[PDB]
RNA sequence: CCGCCGUUAGUUGCCAGCGGUUCGGCCGGGCACUCUAACGGGACUGCCCGCGAAAGCGGGAGGAAGGAGGGGACGACGUCUGGUCAGCAUGGCCCUUACGGCCUGGGCGACACACGUGCUACAAUGCCCACUACAAAGCGAUGCCACCCGGCAACGGGGAGCUAAUCGCAAAAAGGUGGGCCCAGUUCGGAUUGGGGUCUGCAACCCGACCCCAUGAAGCCGGAAUCGCUAGUAAUCGCGGAUCAGCCAUGC
């Protein structure tokens, strides 16, 4: 009965992390639907190089954020104690609702 | 061109309102050559702005009612 | 002049039509990305000096 | 170009006869993209033809063809200044290719209502010898043997 | 088989042929079209006096065409260059009126460009 | 029984099933003859059935999505070419060097920022 | 980035196979398939026929893919002492009871003209109507803005959803089905000109875009020249987006 959103950046960090959710939560949880992936949404921007005004000299650059699902069944004691104690995104966001 | 309601400017209304409520002067300066026409001034010597200088210009009858700037020159030099 | 126009519309001016924004660190208001208020230039002196979460020289 | 020969490369085999000269001329035909649209043109052209006589469309299209297959043309050929006018003996792909782009060329001037009937009144004028394309290709091949002093002078 | 201006087109349909004419398009001409019967389709070498003078009786008994719609425009340029606002103005110096583009445009209101002399190009290279 | 078949091609895949029978198909809604009544590309679509004459050997409904109706069939062709050779390979042998099996290189390709369209720059000047 | 295969996971989706079924996945049910994606694999002229002192060239098998796979990002030692102090920083030089602060008004929108670069046509491979297919890509709870009431609509009233694979922006278009035009400035075309208005914004004079009644100009394919480009490329076709209150955005 648990629904969980994951907004991350890196994809190496935030995967391993996105791992450890449905890993660990297959653990202290019972079944976790793997993380059914959301499409990398991006913002998109452009811009130039020189500032000796030209119409040439352009680069293009994303901004791009991954998105993470989680769903979770009947929960735990465990599953709340210990994951909502713990988190290391040293930059990545987390943000979960249950619906 | 305003839904309902016609745009205009009120210095000129407490200015004009005591204007007609007598019929003074011929001097209605105005150093605001924005606000729409509006007959109810029994049409007087605006002396509007030229941006540049206070140029006026006499307000009479077939102006239904039309915007002030466009009376002002402004633009020197002619083509 | 030029520290006027950024004082100018810093402290809320009259009509919402006034309100130019301003890459913060250089002092612009053309062509600036108004998602963070960061000039062309500017936004990418920022994002080549690597100060940048998620930003990516786009290889796509 | 240079360093090339370039290459050949395929045309579109025909998908109702199944050959190479179909989709040649189809794609001639064939504006702005829509393949189709030209395509239909002369499909519908070809079953009109081919009401008209007594026989198959690809045998009147070829025998047009024939009436063009232009075997000599003429370029340009520096002289330390004067310009000359080379007759060569081309390579049939040429010689097959703007036989088709003229082809197309003598129904861009035809008079004609709907596409249809331009591109089949030329396949048959042609067939016979009495097409504007073929015409033309006869009047270039004029174009070769008046400077037949140039057929010994090639670049 | 007439009705103003000494205006008849002759075999076609109707309703284009009489949007061919000053003063009203398609608008108006469905309009009538339509509020005085009428087909659209029918040619008019096929028609009857009838219903041609009971048109021309919504046309004239209605609005106005031709001899009042440029009479009308005309005063009112009149009056547009009475005080000489900056529309008429340029009326009277031979420009549009939107006050757009002229600098290098501007001919679809005074004949071909007349080139002065190019005031000699610079080294623009 | 269930001769499943992919088949992808410019900005579109083909979910194409065959099913053993009548070798006629409904594509995702609509007739063959009906859904593709404006590209002949539908009946060339439909050319691993005239390669081994199957067109009356194996039904057929399919799924195709994406992209334009033409890259749709032609992506159809691959899948039912597909679907031979995962239920009997001694087909895909047959059909090799007839181009069956070789896929593209083709989209209408990323925009370029000094063009118009990739190849076409502003006209240049010179003077 | 995209093309194939696989492992890895299904409130996108799916009768693919069953059921409810208002015969719309609409709903139980599944997640095989689609996609979405973390990570890998996979192709090197490895091999075969041949030629060559070799480099390697021609054919062939194989295979999703060939013998740089279709594209990127990358731009050397140094030049042109090109250029940007008005995007910035910054040295030097100059203004200071102002070259500064404030502001209202006008001005970069002006015009007898040269040119570039963009748009939209001069029709019958084409325009108008209904009819109905098949894209991706994105921005959106200081916003995106639907669904009903209105109206010719722009656009407004009630306002519904959407922190968003689940709601929205949003409707693709060429096409093609049925008809109508008939080679004529031609229902080709839409500049210009008048009057009716709605939105946005304090407010559209010099200075807006759009729905509408009226004209329907110049133009029936273009001198001397010059221009792009080898394929999903010319061409054609539509859109999102970004700066941005709206808005001249055909630009990019």
């Amino acid at each position: 009965k648990i629904r969980i959103k994951l907004r991350g950046f890196d994809h190496k960090t935030l995967d391993a992390s996105a791992q450890k959710i449905v890993e660990a939560a297959r653990r202290s949880g019972a079944q976790v639907s793997g993380p059914i992936p959301l499409p990398t949404r991006v913002r998109r921007f452009t811009v130039i190089r020189g500032p000796f005004k030209h119409k040439d000299s352009r680069e293009h650059f994303e901004l791009r954020t991954h998105n993470r699902l989680v769903d979770i069944i009947n929960p735990n004691r465990k599953t709340i104690e210990q994951l909502m104690t713990l988190d290391l995104p040293t930059g990545v966001e987390i943000e979960i609702k249950t619906v | 061109s305003l839904k309902k309601g016609v745009f205009v400017d009120d210095h000129l209304l407490e200015k004009v309102l005591e204007l007609n409520a007598k019929g003074e002067k011929r001097l209605i300066k105005t150093w605001s050559r924005r606000s729409t026409i509006v007959p109810e001034m029994v049409g007087h010597t605006i002396a509007v702005y030229n941006g540049k200088q206070h140029v006026p210009v006499y307000i009479t009858e077939n102006m239904v009612g039309h915007k002030l700037g466009e009376f002002a020159p402004t633009r020197t030099y002619r083509g | 002049a030029r520290k006027a126009l950024i004082e100018k519309a810093k402290r809320t001016p009259k009509f919402k039509v006034r309100a130019y924004t301003r890459c913060v660190r250089c002092g612009r208001a053309r062509s600036v990305y108004r998602f963070f208020g960061l000039c062309r230039i500017c936004l990418r002196e920022l994002a080549h000096k690597g100060q940048l979460p998620g930003v990516r020289k786009a290889s796509w | 170009a240079r360093r090339r020969r370039a290459e050949v490369r395929q045309l579109q085999p025909d998908l109702v006869y199944g050959d190479v000269l179909v989709t040649a001329f189809i794609n001639k035909i064939m504006r702005d993209g829509k393949k189709n649209l030209a395509a239909r043109i002369f499909y519908d052209a070809c079953k009109i033809i081919q009401e008209k006589t007594g026989q198959e469309p690809l045998k009147v299209f070829k025998q047009a063809v024939e009436n063009v297959k232009p075997r000599m043309e003429v370029r340009s050929r520096r002289v330390g200044g004067a310009n000359y006018q080379v007759p060569m003996e081309v390579s049939p792909r040429r010689q097959q290719s703007l036989a088709l782009r003229w082809l197309v060329q003598a129904a861009n001037q035809r008079p004609e209502r709907r596409a249809a009937v331009r591109i089949a009144h030329e396949l048959m004028d042609a067939a016979e010898g009495k097409g504007g394309a073929v015409k033309k290709k006869e009047d270039v091949e004029r174009m070769a043997e008046a400077n037949r002093a140039y057929a010994h002078y090639r670049w | 088989a007439r009705i103003a201006g000494v205006e008849i087109p002759r075999n076609k349909r109707v309703d284009v042929a009489l949007t061919y004419i000053y003063g009203i398009g398609k608008a108006r001409a469905k309009e009538a079209l339509e509020k005085t019967g009428i087909n659209p389709a029918t040619r008019v070498k096929d028609l009857t006096e009838a219903e041609v003078v009971r048109l021309r009786e919504y046309v004239e008994n209605t609005w106005k065409l031709e001899g009042e719609l440029r009479a009308e425009v005309a005063a009112n340029i009149k009056r547009l260059m009475d005080i000489g606002c900056y529309r008429g103005l340029r009326h009277r110096r031979g420009l549009p009126v939107r006050g757009q583009r002229t600098r290098t445009n501007a001919r679809t209101r005074k004949g071909p460009r007349k080139t002065v002399a190019g005031k000699k190009k610079a080294p623009r290279k | 029984e269930q001769y499943y078949g992919t088949g992808r091609r410019k900005e579109a895949v083909a979910r194409v099933f065959l099913r053993p029978g009548n070798g006629k198909v409904t594509v995702n809604g609509q007739d063959f003859n009906e859904y593709f009544q404006g590209l002949v590309r539908a009946v060339a679509a439909l050319e691993p059935l005239r390669a081994v004459d199957a067109l009356g050997h194996f039904d057929a409904y399919i799924t195709v999505r994406g992209g334009g109706k033409s890259g749709q069939i032609d992506a159809i062709k691959l899948g039912i070419a597909r679907a031979l050779v995962q239920y009997n390979p001694d087909y895909r042998a047959k059909l090799k060097p007839l181009g069956f099996l070789t896929r593209d290189a083709r989209v209408v390709e990323r925009k370029k920022y000094g063009k118009h369209k990739a190849r076409r720059a502003p006209q240049y000047s010179k003077r």
